[PDB]
């Protein structure tokens, strides 16, 4: 005989680590709005993480990002155009900087969506990393309006939580953003707000920064004429509540029983 | 439709070029597929009168005298050579299309012909090569070249949408362009009437096939030879002039879409009845085939007596002997609405496809009759000759067209444009709809001619393409969606990553057709095919795939045969058809399998294949194991049912030797299941940060055991408290009872809070050894560090 | 934004033809040169999962799944869908008996031509790049009015190409579908919306992107075929 | 504030200008589905690491680290694949293991890297004696890869 129930040729079979997954929705919920998805680089200048934001130097706004300043010689940090760039080194704090980076390198109106990996100088708990990730978005353009950043939130959360579910807008104060806003989300199955991220119409010190830069790389000013909104949203913290993890330092963990607890998803 | 560029630049004089012309018609809805020059005629080819033909005795041939500025002789063999016509006549010297050497003059039969006069397949203006071309005998001083009065003519091909039965006729396309803002020039059509009795009555037995049908009355004809600009036209529009009256029947028609016949009085007797067919009743029709008619075709009739006879199949063709020639002095003029079905059924079911059919299926103006009538009356008249009475005959009160509401804002509205109501209405009226009221919502009814135009949207279209498809403008739309339709995409693409998956794991996609051979159910031994082919590709097409294999095996035979490949794996995902139709995923192994191709060890057949599969699983998330049971089609030594999540969805196995014998192909190993796949939730896990406990023993167990029922039976006792569980090696031989087996069994365990005592171990796997030897069973192996 | 659903590759006259404006013995049928399936017992469910009857075929064109759709969601939407067709047709170079189209169907409030012209110059702009551009000129379709045929631009070719025909979807589409709804018991949903729908052909277009001189090694199985588009993505 | 959604024609430039990332995912994608699974490891990278695993310096440095073990930037994917490997032999006691991570790499400039990792037993029938692992294993799952992606692949000396 062949006894047929006897366990085959036991080949390897592979997986998507968390963040990968909630990464994905994500961007397939945001590209389903035509939003495209760019990245942006790891270590970063000061200009783009911080002052091309309106974050000044010494200014009481920079300690909602408690920073790691990197030093090394010899390292070539190309800029939006493959410039080389020069000022303080770092790691981005967020993913912000990248919508300088993209506007100087494209122009209105565009819809993005970029991903990445984020530090900061924090003490790794359970409901905290010094490295996590974030997702932002900007919308440019003619006419655009706080209204458009409320359907997207709208949609956003719409898609993560289904219809029975809601969104709530609070002021709240970022420098490259006015009006400012933090968003949260309301998620059935918990009876619960979750505070996602925050947003905004991007502030005009940003067009001008941007639009400013590009004079220097000779290019044409492109900002002067449009709106435009970004959102900031926290994918770990996300993560945990759509696949029930109770502690986030498992995501830099490389526990195998962890992480291959997801291959089914999708 | 060849759309000749001389005649329709006739009602359209304003004709930039055929060029501009093809990309006028192309924003009116009507695409042209060849722009083609057609009548290139030499110097050598003149006019000529023939002043006498003369038989050659002894043979089936005429000596031609042709007066062609001077006198000249030529043989012809052609039956309609004869006195009193004019021909095309090529000299010595002429380079004609149609015969690649040069025409000179030659002997035939004791006579010097001077070149020869030219068939419409010689000249090169038609196919007909049976025949002399026959002119008019004066329409020329003799001598003339042909050029002169037939110039060259473009012709475009056009495809006209079954929408626009109008534009069946060269008339109806000059609307079109006439909208556009070109000048519009309809035929005047002078008619000389004469106020007397028609001398034949008209009985239709049918308004059923013949909502309208009217009977014109011409007589004193002097039926003769074409003029020439209308022998050109009809040639450039693919048609062959025959005569006078059936030329100007034809040349209508084109003109108009309106199909119409005229029959000798000689054959109509005391009447025309539009009636249909008795059963087995007969017909010679034109193209001169003797026929069958059957009772549902519509047949125009006449009668003398108690006699009835079908003179023409209705709307198709007309009958033979009824046919207009040389000797007819008056004719009965038919022009008539037909049923579209009708016509349709009979010209199927008699294999023929007319200009006249065809306009009748595609439908024609439903008054458009007597203004037709008109036309060719005064054509005849003027051809002709023919006098032609005030009166017709006519049967059928067709209702004019009602109006249609329509708001420019709307209009507007629907397109995205912004046209001004003002010029909304002014298109509507160039292409002849009546337009009442002063808005917002118009009064406005359309053309009896325009088909097509029965709903507002129907106009606004009408003002779209009138104005240009370019000037709409480009937009997107915002909208939030409508709940319903969320997350509605997710079948779809569930379906996609498994195909996705799939690449990655190792499995190469393919697509097989739909149908199936229903020879095949019995060949891969399947139960029969529930859908068949009222009408397939061929018989090997006839029914409609059960199974996905089938199509999988029969496509490895087929590329062994052509690159002999050394191995494959394999996979489709199609519909198959039984019962419901449902969606189905079909992999497929074979060959030497996998390993290092310069060595020898290789991993390959059935496991190979369960190993791919149940990492497949793995990667979806999905629990899958297989057990025993048969399947027609497999093997019974290597036959299981697919288990995913604990229920069945398919087969896995080693194909039925006795089929890959009758098929001519090595051991292949398949499986076929159920989408969609189960879906697994995460219950994420929590793991344990205390330590795990390992210890291994074996269990003896007779051999035909499924590798299963052990499996299960070791872990449903093992407890709430284990981890890896899984097999590490397969002995058998001594010495172990004459023949049975035991199984290496690797286990581990493990506790979420606490740590786990020996106690708790040693305890719950001898119980264990509870479950197991009270089954039959019991341990090779004990407690082995 | 347009999500993608599929439908049935074995139809009711009704869904294929009579709800698209398709009448019996009509002379638009002829576009449709098509299969008629015959078998006893055979359970073939409609949108409401409902047992549907009438004449079996085989889909001819994806467009029933739109009045499909119809029945069972409400406006505003957009969809795609793709599907295997089918058509009695002689198998040549650039023929087939079997190929598939991708449709599209964008109703609601507002919803105009300027939207359908939007969309193909999107598709356009994406399959061709920027150098590229679409012509949209009148024709014909039972289900659609204004009807038209699109072709896109396409650079390296020089060429126009025919892709596929569309407009905003017709009266008595629409008309048919809350019909169907009434005799499941649903509410009307579509008395006040407009629309618009696209077929495109897809073999065609695969052919000019990935350099396929015949449609019929798409259906053909062979290895040395299908393996030389592994890497593609 | 209502809600609302905007529509509009995106500038040419902006074409297209996802293709990277889009990239990088099926890579991702295509690796799940060949057998591989994918670890995050910080960015961080210990200085003394360098020495361990014979590495080049680390370029840059953390004028702040969170600790000395994680005071510069990760030069190579592989150090923290190994590193890993042993993290959780010391805890599951794993017979197997292939992971694969795509992480952000720093010297000269930043760089997108991808780490592969075999190790152990190997794969064939768990309960018979034949296996294929070590060196020609990976190279196999390798050329298998690349065979996916349609792009050539060998290794030399
Ligand atoms: N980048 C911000 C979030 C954020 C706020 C406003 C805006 C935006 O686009 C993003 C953060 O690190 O929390
Ligand atoms: N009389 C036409 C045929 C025809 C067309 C329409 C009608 C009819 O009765 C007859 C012919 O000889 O070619
Ligand atoms: N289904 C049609 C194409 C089509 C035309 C108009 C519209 C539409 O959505 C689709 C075909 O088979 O060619």
């Amino acid at each position: 005989r062949v006894d047929v129930s006897l366990p085959g040729a036991s080949l390897f079979s592979g997986g998507l680590h968390p963040i990968t997954l909630m990464e994905r929705e994500l961007v397939e919920i945001f590209r389903a709005l035509g939003y495209q998805a760019v990245e942006g680089p790891e270590v970063e200048s000061e200009f783009f993480n911080f002052d091309a934001l309106n974050i000044p130097e010494h200014h009481p706004a920079r300690d909602m990002w408690d920073t790691f300043w990197l030093t090394g010689e010899g390292f070539r940090l190309e800029g939006p155009l493959g410039e080389e760039v020069e000022g303080r080194l770092l790691l981005r704090t967020h993913t912000s900087p990248m919508q300088v980076r993209y506007m100087v390198a494209h122009t209105p109106p565009f819809r993005i969506v970029v991903p990445g990996r984020v530090f900061r100088f924090e003490q790794t708990d359970a409901t905290h990393e010094a490295v996590f990730h974030q997702l932002e978005g900007l919308v440019v353009g003619e006419g655009i309006a706080m209204a458009h950043l409320k359907g997207a939130i709208y949609e956003l959360a719409q898609a993560l939580f289904g219809p029975d579910s809601k969104v709530r807008f609070q002021p709240v104060y970022f420098p490259f953003v006015e009006p400012g806003a933090q968003f949260a989300v309301w998620w059935p199955e918990g009876g619960k707000w979750l505070e996602l991220g925050g947003a905004g119409m991007v502030h005009p010190k940003v067009f001008q920064a941007v639009d400013a830069y590009r004079e220097r790389l000779g290019l044409p000013p492109a900002y002067r004429g449009v709106t435009g909104f970004a959102f900031g949203l926290g994918v770990e913290r996300l993560a945990m509540l759509r696949y029930g993890i109770p502690d986030i330092r498992y995501f830099f963990g490389g526990r195998l029983k962890f992480l291959e607890q997801f291959k089914g998803v999708l | 439709m060849r759309v000749p560029f001389s005649w329709l630049k006739a009602y359209v004089p304003e004709l930039e070029s055929p060029e501009v012309l093809e990309e006028r018609l192309a924003g009116l809805g009507f695409e042209t597929d060849r722009i083609e020059r057609v009548f290139p005629i030499p110097r050598g080819v003149v006019f000529a009168r023939v002043l006498e033909a003369h038989p050659i005795p002894g043979t089936r041939l005429k000596r031609l005298v042709l007066d062609a500025g001077r006198t000249v002789e030529v043989v012809s063999g052609a039956e309609n050579a004869r006195k009193g016509i004019g021909v095309a006549l090529a000299l010595p010297g002429t380079e004609l299309p149609g015969l690649g050497q040069k025409v000179g003059e030659r002997v035939i039969q004791g006579v010097r012909s001077f070149g020869m006069a030219l068939s419409p397949r010689e000249l090169g203006v038609g196919e007909y090569g049976g025949g002399l071309l026959e002119f008019p005998e004066d329409a020329l001083p003799p001598g003339t070249p042909l050029s002169e009065a037939w110039p060259e003519e473009v012709v475009l091909d056009l495809e006209v949408t079954p929408n626009r039965p109008d534009a069946l006729g060269l008339l109806g396309l000059a609307r079109d362009l006439h909208a556009l803002g070109y000048a519009l020039v309809e035929p005047e059509a002078a008619l000389k009437a004469e106020a007397l009795p028609l001398p034949f009555a008209l009985k239709v037995e049918d308004p059923e096939g013949a909502p309208h049908f009217t009977l014109g009355y011409a007589f004193g004809l002097r039926v003769a030879p074409s003029p020439l600009w209308m022998q050109r036209a009809l040639f450039a529009a693919g048609m062959r002039p025959i005569n006078n009256v059936v030329d100007v029947t034809n040349y209508v028609m084109l003109e108009r879409a309106q199909p119409m016949h005229a029959f000798d009085l000689r054959f109509v007797g005391e009447g025309i009845a539009v009636r249909r067919a008795r059963e087995g009743e007969r017909l010679k029709t034109l193209d001169g085939v003797e026929r069958t008619l059957h009772p549902e075709d519509l047949v125009i009739a006449g009668w003398r007596g108690e006699e009835s006879f079908p003179l023409g199949l209705a709307g198709v063709m007309g009958g033979a002997e009824s046919e207009v020639r040389e000797d007819t002095e008056a004719i009965a003029l038919e022009v008539a609405c037909f049923d579209p079905v009708s016509i349709r059924k009979t010209a199927r079911r008699h294999g023929l496809r007319t200009e006249a059919s065809h306009r009748f299926e595609r439908g024609v103006d439903p008054l458009g009759q007597v203004p037709a009538q008109r036309r060719a009356l005064s054509l005849l008249q003027a051809l002709a000759g023919a006098r032609v009475a005030e009166a017709l005959l006519e049967a059928g009160s067709p209702k004019p067209p009602e109006a249609i509401p329509f708001r420019p804002e709307y209009a507007n509205r629907l397109l995205g444009t912004s046209y001004p109501e003002a010029e909304q209405i002014a298109i509507l009226k160039r292409l002849g709809c009546r337009v009442e009221g002063e808005g917002p919502t118009y009064r406005v009814t359309p053309p009896s001619h325009r088909l097509d135009l029965r709903l507002e949207e129907d106009l606004v279209e009408e003002v779209a393409r009138i104005q240009g498809y370019e000037t709409i403008p480009l937009a997107l739309p915002a909208f939030f969606p409508a709940p319903d339709n969320r997350g509605v995409e997710a079948p779809y693409r569930k379906e996609q990553r498994l195909r996705e998956v799939l690449s990655g794991l190792g499995f190469q996609e393919v697509y097989t057709y739909s149908f199936m051979d229903p020879e095949d159910a019995r060949r891969f031994r399947l139960d029969p095919p529930r859908l068949l082919l009222l009408n397939p590709l061929a018989p090997e097409k006839a029914a409609l795939r059960t199974h996905l294999f089938p199509g999988l095996v029969r496509v490895l035979k087929e590329n062994l045969d052509l690159d002999r490949p050394e191995r494959a794996l394999l996979f489709e995902v199609g519909r198959v058809f039984r019962e419901r139709e449902e969606t189905h995923l079909a992999g497929l192994l074979f060959g030497e399998g996998v390993g290092l191709p310069w060595a020898k060890e290789r991993l390959s057949g059935y496991f190979l294949l369960k190993g791919y599969l149940e990492a497949l699983f793995a990667r979806l998330g999905l629990a899958f194991r297989v057990e025993a049971q048969a399947f027609p089609f497999l093997h019974p030594g290597v036959s299981g049912r697919v288990l995913v999540e604990g229920e069945e969805v398919g087969f896995l196995g080693a194909l039925h030797p006795e089929i890959a014998q009758e098929l001519e192909l090595p051991p292949v190993h398949l499986f076929e299941l159920r989408l969609p796949l189960p879906d697994k939730p995460l219950a994420f896990q929590d793991p344990s940060r205390h330590p795990a406990a390992f210890r291994d023993l074996a269990v003896v167990v007779p051999a035909p055991t499924p590798y299963g029922e052990v499996e299960a039976l070791v872990r449903e006792a093992a407890g709430p408290y284990l981890e890896s569980l899984a097999l590490f090696d397969l002995y058998q031989g001594p010495p172990l009872p004459e023949g049975h087996k035991s199984l290496a069994f690797h286990l581990r365990f493990r506790h979420p809070k606490r740590t786990l005592r020996d106690e708790e171990v040693e305890e719950a796997v001898s119980r264990v050894a509870e479950a197991l030897r009270a089954r039959g069973f019991g341990l090779r192996g004990l407690d082995t560090p």
